[PDB]
């Protein structure tokens, strides 16, 4: 198989620096090119760099050029980028990729998040239901720092009608998201529903039960 | 600095959030504003062998 | 950083995506499609070569095609172009067309009222199609900026979108009104639906 | 981007802005019409500008700080902006004045631009309220995206509607394979989707 | 009266400079502060820089610190911002504006900046044959930089006339609309001509409009 | 820095005057023709040196 993984990704202040790598195995990268191509959370794809190491050859995104530098090294068969002057519109996740001649094979992705809010573990406040018809629940994660937070319910127990929503950064520069869920009413008075809440960067892990008022 | 480290077990709430800090007494008060918000009152308990502070309900 | 471009089509349905880059690339045109915050696939490489794994109803100037010849439910996803210095085009995400679903409005009193702030829900559940308006009020005022909108990627059972919208204020303005109220529009709602509470349980 | 939203004479509009940070009392709201430059409506949060009416008022209660239009006037439908902390600017808020439906007269052009080497066929959506409005393009009954652009009007001053004029450009080459050309539109105020179409060449 | 007239904006190359003026008037810029605030095609308002002329400090926006400089010439009651390695992102009405001494009193017109490699270039104009009511127009396409102006009859006709606003094609140059509708009885008789002015490229033309 | 010609065009449907820059008057001749083909404009062209004005007549 082909396999990229990257690595150095997380947090730093604006201005600030951060490294990230991504190992290649299965093939040597000096018969390959590896691009580095990044995505702002709903926005489209942004090539940002290149570089050929058996030709010496880089490249960089016209937003990017003087800040970032892509390396490679041979030994052992990992590019870098090296990211630097880093501003508030690099935020995004990161994709290394390999390339009569396409990227063929994308890493993981890496999150990258510059600001200077720092790591916060999230709140989860209940929003509470109303015998009966349709009822609807949820938690409010609220107050992480940096993204990902994940919410299941029950551990998994109950998938149908649950909607968990994207996050969204509020004016305070930290992020906020609900997940809800859609049950017959009938079953309030008697079923227990659990908010599982998962944050690794801060290494959280929470279960708030909710009940009707 | 380095992280502490809370554990709670209440009636609603059940799980275990961190956060960095120069002394315990400061991740103290950040743990404590947490618990307030989150209508958790019970018994707190420290450990500085683990840097884990312990709410109990 | 732009959010690509939209469209709808049934199963069966034939579409020809398009893209342009400023000038004379050659072959060296590249097509991927990409699913929801996962990463990219390759579909054609220099512009009509198709990858191997793609199935057979994909197909690929300064003019580049990507066509499908009869849309399968599999196919419903985010498709890009590239132009071999490397850019990436905008980006066009395949919508499943579905009959016009109404939502269901819940609206959530603040439960975070010893954090400062208080953080009203307003519930829009899966409804057809994407465009919905959700308006607030206070005391019968409508209200802008206290308010910050979520939405989902469509479903995959019923093809259904839902919505989450928070107003979020400092308790000391929150216990001055008494009324809090989500009005919320949509084509499949012939009256705009209001969902409201009455500060302190009335 | 800028926020909208709809409301009619005499309706209540609160316009919030609030910084991460505490702007103290230094809020300022502005006012901006199309084509023409700011003008400054409120100062330091509450303070009135010479010339300001009556309905227009600024308020403050915790770190937040609202802009209040107590009944609004046919003037008042335009982009509010708020300025907080390095000033800087609030997303903007442009308030639309409500409007029954009104559906849109759709008209197809064939390309007359067949000698540049491109053909740009043109469908005009005119004077429709809502502004949201869903066209899409088929050739040969496929159909097509990303070869158009759209643009849409400003609401109208005394009728309110809102049109569209969107254009799909092809090479020659690419034009001259096929044979339909159509724009479905979809509204609200549609009872079903309209199409409007026309055969290449004189057909 | 208080008036800010300002000037030096047009176009410029990727990596190229221009300098901004925004004379003052009815005041002495030693009593007050001078910000610069831009806006892109149809887009919210963004400070960039400020100067203080008579303490003489300095402010720059994030997006717009180490590229540009704002300077203040007291004898002239002139302050011009300098903007250097100008990129894609600086393409906007720039808009010079007077704080006296909280809140920005008075604005400048504002005045175009466009940055990007194409040359300036002077519109087509292509016709949209018509045909109840009949819709028709002209396509004023490939012309860069903006503004292009269109008026009907040198603005005889007003009711029914929409211009649209202007689209970037993949070229580079912009293109935009302007369609009338028209009773079709009124096709046979009477005539349709569509005027067009590109200041940029000193270009003026009039286009008669007949149907198909 | 090159030079600045001017095409005045007087036709059936089209009327007005444009411009742009260029090293030779003849450049600016393919300049000013192809504007005229693609908006069929066909008739009796006529230079003039002084202004670096082109007239197409129809």
């Amino acid at each position: 198989e082909v396999q990229l993984v990257e690595s150095g990704g997380g947090l730093v202040q604006p201005g600030g620096s951060l490294r990230l790598s991504c190992a290649a195995s299965g093939f040597n990268l000096s018969s390959s090119s590896i691009h580095w191509v990044r995505q702002a959370p709903g926005k489209g794809l942004e090539w940002v760099a290149s570089i050929y190491s058996y030709y010496g050859s880089t490249s960089y995104a016209d937003s990017v050029k003087g800040r970032f530098t892509i390396s490679a090294d041979t030994s052992k068969n990992t590019a870098y980028l090296q990211m630097n002057s880093l501003r508030a519109e690099d935020t995004a996740v990161y994709y290394c990729a390999r390339e009569p001649r396409g990227l063929d094979y994308w890493g993981q992705g890496t999150l990258v998040t510059v600001s200077s809010a720092s790591t916060k573990g999230p709140s989860v406040f209940p929003l509470a239901p109303s015998s009966g018809g349709t009822a609807a629940l949820g938690c409010l994660v609220k107050d992480y720092f940096p993204e990902p937070v994940t919410v299941s319910w029950n551990s998994g127990a109950l998938t149908s009608g649950v909607h968990t929503f994207p996050a969204v950064l509020q004016s305070s520069g930290l992020y906020s998201l609900s997940s809800v869920v859609t049950v017959p009413s009938s079953s309030l008075g008697t079923q227990t529903y659990i908010c599982n809440v998962n944050h690794k960067p801060s290494n959280t892990k929470v279960d708030k039960k909710v009940e009707p008022k | 600095v380095t992280t502490y480290k809370l554990v709670i077990n209440g009636r609603t709430l059940s799980g275990y959030t961190t956060t960095t800090a120069v002394d315990a007494a400061t991740a103290e008060k950040v743990f404590k504003q947490y618990a307030y918000v989150h209508e958790v009152d019970g018994e707190w308990t420290y450990d500085d062998a683990t840097k884990t502070f312990t709410v109990t309900e | 950083t732009q959010s690509p471009s939209s469209l709808s089509a049934s199963v069966g349905d034939r579409v020809t995506i398009t893209c342009r880059a400023s000038q004379s690339v050659s072959s060296a045109v590249a097509w991927y499609q990409q699913k929801p915050g996962k990463a990219p696939k390759l579909l054609i490489y220099s512009a009509s070569s198709l990858y191997s794994g793609v199935p057979s109803r994909f197909s690929g100037g300064t003019d580049f095609t990507l066509t499908i010849s009869s849309l399968q439910p599999e196919d419903f996803a985010t498709y890009y172009c590239q132009q071999a210095l490397l850019t990436f085009g905008q980006g066009t995400k395949v919508e499943i067309k579905r009959t016009v679903a109404a939502p269901s409005v819940f609206i959530f009193p603040p439960s975070d009222l010893r954090t400062g702030t208080a953080s009203v829900v307003c519930l829009l559940n899966n409804f057809y199609p994407r465009e919905a308006k959700v308006q607030w009020k206070v005391d019968n005022a409508l209200q802008s900026g206290n308010s910050q909108e979520s939405v989902t990627e469509q479903d995959s059972k019923d093809s259904t979108y839902s919505l989450s919208s928070t107003l979020t204020l400092s308790k000391a303005d929150y216990e001055k009104h008494k009324v809090y109220a989500c009005e919320v529009t949509h084509q499949g709602l012939s009256s705009p639906v209001t969902k409201s509470f009455n500060r302190g349980e009335c």
